[PDB]
């Protein structure tokens, strides 16, 4: 239950032979498996973390300039030459002056004049990339159990380390059997496309090409203290003002360009180790191990009371606390609800089945009511503590948000939404196969287009739909004009 | 009046080792608004002036070396060089910003062995 | 380097905020609506070129807007 | 790129006081809070007083607060220190640090000056 | 943020070289012919788009260049 | 800035996103518009830094 | 019996300090220093100088 109040919380309750449920963690969300006899547990990818990570190309952002020397010739004949040239850590540029018997030459006309300066680069902008060997995944798994302050409590828990090495680590949870986790760690956010632009210690996840396109020159990339520079002329701006002479002027500090080429780059942490914090997962679940404690015990016949007022989540959840009265401690707790005084049992228990392990430890009972009028009977005989709810809210509203919330998950994730919670299934598999072939061909196309121009090409696509009746308007319409809209008005996360 | 306690006080290594100094605490020094930890590294080389290499517990300064990483969370933080090379020769004053009247270390002393 | 290669639409995309969204998502927009509002005689001359190039009412109005999208972001 | 020269530097005998001055230059100083700072010989780094932004805030170690007096001229481009009642303990090279360049903390070290000698003997 | 309003074509201009006038010359048309490099598909929807928007030659090859023109001059 | 120079044109200038202040030559001046360098980022609805 | 105030709306006021500072016609826009300051209430208006 310290998946309680995140607000992005999401309910899988499938089962299959073999028990196995496969879901998908995005380091925003936190998911919940409920099961017909299994303890419902919540799990949540706590922190993507690499290590020992390579240099593969480093970025210099500003510069000093020192030495600048200056050569000419005399005009139309040879061209300027300065052994300086040929060093690597000269830039140099070639123009032509003109020059007269006032300059010194013999003959009038325009002569080559270069000028040649030191580019000692500064402040470096290291380009890294990880390996798959050393990336390493952090799951956190805890069932309802009902402890007195374990209401989205972050830090219990069990941790479980995946690696791609060995990806099958099992979590062993206390008095609940092992949660078997068999997850394919390749998947997800493609650390070959990932250059970690660790820039004045801060870093971002920034695509592989983008990285190689930046302007900016570039280092070997090697571990030494005086690197040679690559592409040096665009950040020394020679200046040839009139035609007597020209100066050099380093361009300056491109820290501030920088962060405004970095604007939709995600941001990660690095001190330490360099632990990511946004991407996905994707994991399977075999819950065949895995048990509930106290399915044997005997039914409480005492008086229930709140110790804290019931107070619906965001989901509807409501989160019940109570506290046993009774002498009997290792006790089952009793649960019915009423719709109108009748006994529709139109509820839910997101918890498996509260039990109370103390005389007077409170325990918190997470229940889903109904959308109307929901009493909720807790305990038994006249003393039943009685909790009168009211869920505002209509079926179809929550059909619409469900759906909402799986075009978000398909927008977000590429096609790994198809198997989040697919519980086995051959429908399954030919929408994921059929959204992956579409989603692929439909990137191909789209590939960096901007927030504003997807939601431009989109409204004239779809205007095009309209207008075009050889059967063409159904397809274009509504593959890609709705579609369009849909990304471009969510693609800024 | 925080006072900085340095675990070593002379660590002669030889040249391609690692090497770890610990400035220990007298109170965290973990600034509860924004929570961060302000405790600095600064180098001051022989018959030179001080030079500041991690302006943070972890983040290190500009211009300065691959090789200098720090760590510690509440009172116990460490400088880790990789790879110490010739030029570490110095006295490798810890401080704490966290207070007005801010204390330096002691200050170890590195040298080759 | 230079603020002309965002990094917007292209490569991954997560749950998370990406760093400085909300304050560069209208930035082009701004500054497509700023050198309008400077300069305004193009958008005669824009509406001139629509008008006389290959008129139909949709590509009369999609070439205009275009073309007005195209000059100030290009700069 | 910015260099601090120190300046003033010299010799005093026991209880005579003296002006040290910290000129600058390398970036606009009115926007930076400057420290001076004093190693004595053999001894650990020890800050003495620091002037913030505003001229008007300022601050003093305890162990010479009450002895010296820190002042601006931010016109100039250079800083003063006013050593009063000076003591043979009193004798250290002195330094000048400028403000951080980033970070967080108002009044840190990033960058040192060349120093100077006073020596306080008779 | 400001390099996206950079001072050119504003107006006053003189026989003296302006600055950086070398190299922030072809900086826009080199974004554009990376972009175009780095992001193939776009070709082939501005194609289609422009074949099915422009009942004219002219049409089609105004269109074509100008949606080339404004998605890597928008990000 | 930063012992340069430009003849700029007097609108682009008051047209450019940067925190301008009063140039007054006075202590402790108060810019408009510091929103330009700041940037606050909200990771997961549950800190702001 | 609880009632916890979520938002207050208020009907009267005062004005206490009143400072204008005016710019030349063609120099740019006018500044003062309390522009920023969360309680002062202030206004661009043109005049002819
Ligand atoms: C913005 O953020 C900065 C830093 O993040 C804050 O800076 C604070 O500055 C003040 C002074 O301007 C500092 O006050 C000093 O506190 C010392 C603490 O000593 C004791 O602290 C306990 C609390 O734990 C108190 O209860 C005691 O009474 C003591 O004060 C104090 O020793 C020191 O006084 C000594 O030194 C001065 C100067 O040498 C002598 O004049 C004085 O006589 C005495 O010997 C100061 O009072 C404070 O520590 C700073 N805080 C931090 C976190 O650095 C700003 O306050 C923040 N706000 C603003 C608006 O800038
Ligand atoms: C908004 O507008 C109001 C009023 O319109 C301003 O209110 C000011 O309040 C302060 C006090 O908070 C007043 O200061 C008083 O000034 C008295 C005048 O004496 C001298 O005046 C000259 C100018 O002629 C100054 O240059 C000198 O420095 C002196 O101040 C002064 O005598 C008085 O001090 C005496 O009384 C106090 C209280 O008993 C004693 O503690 C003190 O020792 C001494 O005996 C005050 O200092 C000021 O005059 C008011 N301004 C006016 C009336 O115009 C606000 O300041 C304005 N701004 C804001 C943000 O509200
Ligand atoms: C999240 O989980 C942790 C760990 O379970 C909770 O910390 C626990 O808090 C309780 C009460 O605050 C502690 O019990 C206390 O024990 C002492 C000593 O016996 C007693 O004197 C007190 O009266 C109280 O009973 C418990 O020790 C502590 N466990 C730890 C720190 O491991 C925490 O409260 C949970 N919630 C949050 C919001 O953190
Ligand atoms: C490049 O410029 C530097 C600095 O201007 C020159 O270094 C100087 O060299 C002379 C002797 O040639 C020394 O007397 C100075 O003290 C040096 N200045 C310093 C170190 O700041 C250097 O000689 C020039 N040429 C080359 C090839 O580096």
């Amino acid at each position: 239950m310290r998946c309680v109040g995140v607000g992005n919380r999401d309910f899988v309750e499938g089962l299959s032979g073999a028990t196995w449920v496969d879901v998908v963690l995005e380091h925003g969300g936190c998911v919940t498996t409920m099961a017909k006899n299994k303890p419902t547990l919540d799990i949540e990818l706590q922190k993507t973390e690499a290590t020992q990570l390579a240099t593969l190309r480093k970025l210099c952002i500003e510069g000093k300039i020192t030495n600048i020397t200056t050569d000419s010739r005399c005009p139309t004949q040879g061209e300027a030459v300065l052994p300086e040239e040929q060093d690597q850590n000269y830039v140099c540029k070639h123009t032509y002056v003109d020059r007269g018997w006032g300059n010194g030459c013999g003959l009038f006309g325009k002569g080559s004049l270069v000028t040649c300066a030191k580019f000692q680069c500064l402040e470096p902008i290291e380009g890294k990339v990880v390996q798959y060997e050393n990336l390493k995944y952090t799951v956190i798994i805890t069932v309802h159990t009902g402890d007195q302050h374990q209401v989205g409590n972050e830090t219990q828990g069990v941790t479980a380390e995946i690696t791609p090495q060995a990806s099958t680590t099992e979590a062993i949870l206390p008095e609940y059997g092992t949660l078997g986790l068999e997850c394919s760690p390749r998947t997800g956010l493609d650390f070959n496309e990932m250059i970690l632009l660790t820039m004045k210690n801060k870093a971002w996840m920034v695509h592989r090409q983008w990285f190689f396109d930046l302007p900016l020159p570039w280092a070997s990339g090697a571990t030494t203290e005086t690197p040679t520079w690559n592409r040096k002329e665009l950040l020394v701006t020679f200046k040839n003002a009139h035609a007597k002479k020209q100066e050099v002027v380093v361009l300056g500090s491109q820290e501030g360009a920088m962060h405004t080429a970095l604007t939709g780059a995600t941001e990660i942490q690095n001190s330490g180790g360099t632990s990511i914090f946004a991407g996905h997962l994707k994991c399977r679940l075999k819950m065949d191990k895995l048990e509930l404690k106290g399915m044997s015990y005997a039914m409480c016949t005492n008086t229930f009371v709140l110790k804290k007022e019931v107070s619906e989540t965001q989901h509807g959840t409501i989160l019940i606390k109570v506290e046993y009265k009774g002498e009997d401690a290792p006790c089952k707790i009793p649960f019915s609800t009423e719709d109108g005084q009748g006994k529709a049992h139109n509820g839910r228990l997101i918890t498996a089945n509260p039990v109370v392990t103390k005389k007077e430890e409170p325990v918190n009972i997470e229940a889903e009511p109904p959308f109307g009028e929901s009493n909720i009977v807790i305990g038994i005989g006249d003393n039943a503590l009685k909790i009168n709810w009211y869920k505002k809210g209509s079926s179809i509203g929550k059909m619409f948000e469900a759906t909402a919330r799986g075009a978000r998950r398909m927008a977000i994730l590429g096609d790994t939404a198809w198997d989040f919670g697919s519980v086995g299934g051959v429908l399954n598999s030919l929408g994921k196969m059929v959204h992956q072939i579409f989603g692929s061909a439909y990137t191909a196309l789209f590939s960096g287009v901007s927030w504003v121009m997807k939601i431009g090409i989109g409204v004239l696509l779809t205007w095009i739909g309209l207008n075009s009746k050889n059967t063409s308007m159904s397809f274009s319409c509504i593959a890609i004009g709705i579609i369009t809209l849909y990304l471009g008005a969510v693609v800024q996360a | 009046h925080i006072v900085m306690t340095q675990s070593p006080l002379s660590l002669s290594v030889t040249p391609g080792q690692p090497a770890s100094i610990s400035c220990k605490s007298s109170q965290i020094s973990s600034w509860g608004s924004d929570g961060k930890t302000y405790l600095y590294w600064y180098l001051q080389k022989p018959g030179q002036s001080p030079q500041l290499l991690i302006y943070e517990v972890s983040s290190r300064f500009s211009g300065v070396s691959d090789r200098f990483s720090g760590s510690g969370s509440g009172t116990d933080f460490t400088l880790k060089i990789s790879r110490v090379q010739a030029e570490d020769v110095g006295l490798y004053y810890c401080m704490q910003g966290l207070h007005l009247p801010l204390t330096f270390g002691q200050g170890t002393r590195l040298e080759i062995k | 380097s230079v603020a002309l290669a965002p990094h917007v639409g292209m490569g991954l995309d997560t749950r998370t905020q990406t760093w400085m969204s909300a304050e560069g998502a209208w930035r082009q927009v701004e500054k497509v609506e700023t050198w309008a509002l400077r300069h305004p005689g193009f958008t005669i001359l824009a509406l001139f070129l629509a008008h006389y190039i290959g008129t139909s009412l949709t590509q009369k109005v999609v070439i205009f807007i275009l073309l007005m999208l195209v000059t100030p972001s290009m700069t | 790129q910015v260099e601090l020269v120190e300046s003033g530097g010299d010799v005093v005998q026991p209880g005579k006081s003296l002006r040290l001055s910290c000129a600058a230059s390398g970036f606009t100083f009115t926007n930076y809070a400057m420290h001076w700072l004093r190693q004595a010989p053999g001894k650990g780094l020890e800050w003495v007083a620091v002037i913030s932004s505003d001229v008007n805030d300022k601050y003093y170690a305890d162990s010479v607060k009450g002895r010296f007096t820190i002042s601006r001229d931010n016109s100039k481009n250079t800083l003063y220190l006013q050593m009063n009642s000076l003591t043979p303990e009193d004798t250290a090279v002195y330094y000048c640090a400028r403000e951080q360049a980033v970070g967080t903390n108002p009044w840190a070290f990033d960058y040192w000056g060349q120093g100077t000698l006073v020596t306080v003997s008779s």
